[PDB]
């Protein structure tokens, strides 16, 4: 996350902008009515 | 004659019910509780120990501590046993710490002897700080453990009938008409059943041929098949139903096809749907349907189909639907032409991170070759995690009168969109397209509007023109 010190073209006000980069976020990925468990028990729905 | 025999059979089949898929959920459960109690356990220890270093100067130093002493505290209740349910009650002993105010002391418990298990009663081992002396110290080490139920894991039975066939046979004699109608139905374990229906007669209707049958398979599963098929002079009905589990996959097909034999009005429809699940469930769905329409004495003819096909994928990747449908259709009336004819494609799209849906329609038509043109009446829409845009409604039109003088009118929107972006707003909107006619010049309009903001740079256009019989108006208005 950076600053930046700017004189925008669209504004004459001089301004600082805070500007937090793009970011991709990696969501692991996981198991559905095969076996279900998370962390707390784990449920076997196939034997179900 | 009729006969409605029943060789009776009440016997059953008893499949036991494997509950022991719980008996180790529960088990899991327990394990969380354990572990979450080792955790609270080092919570209260944190503090337990500042609590020891504070009271240690108050008790053991000061004098503050045994005087007028009382016994420590010890309840014991005696066993019993109940020998109409069968259970032997094991004695229970609850210890308090008599020093202080009630605070608890070790106990220890076994579990009570039962006759089957609907429940387990809970043996723990409860070790606690015990104020008889001023030392506080609590056994993170050693967490509560109850024991796991095990009610009877595989006691229960799933019943599977023995019955014996079931049978009815119906039957009648006469001249003009014979009817013989008979069903049976199989019971043994699994389901088969067959109806035969034989109806003869002088009349040519009242002759016909109907059968069925039904299976249905339960040994792995329930897998059903289910065929159908009529023999009727006017009515040609054939139906295909057949659900089958593999005892891992979902398999669903519908194949139903039959048409209509009337003169006047012949007619043909046809199913298919074809729902299936190896890993991601897939799904067809194409339904056809053809009509054809001839009235002589109203000397009104038509024929078309309506016909649609939906496909559907939930993926896990992502999920798209996709639909669209044709109604088709032409005719005559009174020696003029029925004319109409309607088409969409409707496209929906879905994802984390974009979703998109964007839906056409044509719903051209006319009716005696007046009036004609529907069209366009289209929208498009886009949302990502980026940007919104949206397209709404440009739309073309342009209806012809053929009496009279031929009046025109088409009046409809112009395209007009809306883009957002960060740090930029952006709306542009053209609108009011017209048709001009007679009857002094019917109007023709039209309207441009123009927004785009970047917060000091604000930039505004607006535009109006109106046309009309002799005269006509512009305005214009500009802000920059």
């Amino acid at each position: 996350v950076l600053t930046k010190y700017s004189q925008p073209e669209d504004s004459l006000i001089p301004f600082f902008e805070i500007t937090v980069p793009e970011s991709q976020l990696t969501v692991s990925q996981f198991t559905l009515p095969k076996s279900v468990s998370d962390g707390i028990a784990a449920l076997d729905l196939n034997a179900v | 004659s009729v006969k409605a025999q029943y060789k009776k059979n009440k016997h059953r089949h008893s499949i036991t019910n494997p509950l022991a898929v719980l008996c180790e959920f529960i088990s899991q459960s327990i394990k969380s509780f354990d572990r979450h109690f080792e955790k609270n356990r080092n919570n209260a220890l944190d503090f337990v120990t500042k609590s020891y270093n504070e009271t240690k100067i108050k008790f053991d130093k000061y004098k503050a501590e045994k005087s007028h002493d009382e016994l420590p505290r010890t309840f014991q209740i005696p066993g019993y046993t109940v020998p109409v349910v069968n259970v032997e009650v094991s004695p229970f002993t609850i210890e308090m710490s008599a020093f202080g105010y009630v605070f608890p002391k070790a106990v220890s418990m076994p579990s009570f002897s039962i006759l089957g298990s609907d429940v387990r009663v809970p043996s723990y081992t409860l070790i606690l700080p015990s104020l008889e002396l001023p030392v506080l110290h609590v056994p993170r080490n050693l967490k509560l453990s109850l024991p796991d139920f095990k009610e009877l894991c595989t006691i229960s039975h799933i019943f599977i009938p023995a019955m014996g066939n079931i049978t009815y046979d119906f039957s009648f004699k006469s001249s003009v008409i014979t009817l013989n109608t008979n069903a049976e139905l199989f019971n043994q374990s699994d389901i088969v059943a067959h109806l035969l229906s034989s109806s003869s007669s002088v009349i040519d209707a009242l002759q016909y041929k109907l059968e069925g049958t039904t299976r249905l398979t339960r040994k792995r599963g329930l897998k059903l098949a289910t065929a159908l098929s009529l023999s009727n002079k006017f009515v040609e009905g054939s139906h295909n139903s057949t659900v089958s589990l593999t005892t891992k996959n979902m398999e669903v097909s519908v194949a139903t096809t039959t048409k209509a034999q009337i003169p006047i009005l012949r007619m043909n429809f046809k199913q298919e749907l074809n729902g299936n699940t190896k890993s991601k469930p897939t799904v067809s769905s194409s339904m056809e349907f053809k009509y054809d329409f001839n009235s002589s004495m109203l000397y009104s003819t038509a024929k078309g189909a309506v016909d649609h096909k939906l496909s559907l994928e939930s993926l896990t990747s992502y999920f798209s639907i996709e639909s669209s449908t044709k109604g088709d259709v032409k005719g005559s009336v009174l020696s003029r032409e029925y004319s109409g004819t309607i088409a969409s494609e409707a496209n929906t799209y879905l994802n984390s991170k974009s979703t998109r849906s964007s839906v056409k329609l044509q719903g051209t038509s006319k009716i005696d070759d007046i009036w004609n043109l529907e069209v366009k009446e289209n929208f498009a829409g886009e949302a990502t995690l980026q940007r919104i845009y949206s397209l709404w409604e440009h739309s073309t039109k342009n209806h012809l009168q053929l009496e009279g003088l031929f009046f025109t009118n088409g009046e409809h929107t112009s395209k007009a969109t809306l883009e957002l972006s960060p740090w930029q707003m952006s709306a542009l909107v053209q609108v009011h397209a017209s048709q001009p006619s007679s009857f002094h010049d019917f109007p023709d309009l039209g309207q441009e509007v123009a927004l785009n903001a970047n917060t000091k740079n604000q930039k505004i256009r607006w535009k109006n023109e109106v046309r009309i019989h002799s005269g006509s108006f512009q305005s214009q208005v500009e802000l920059s």
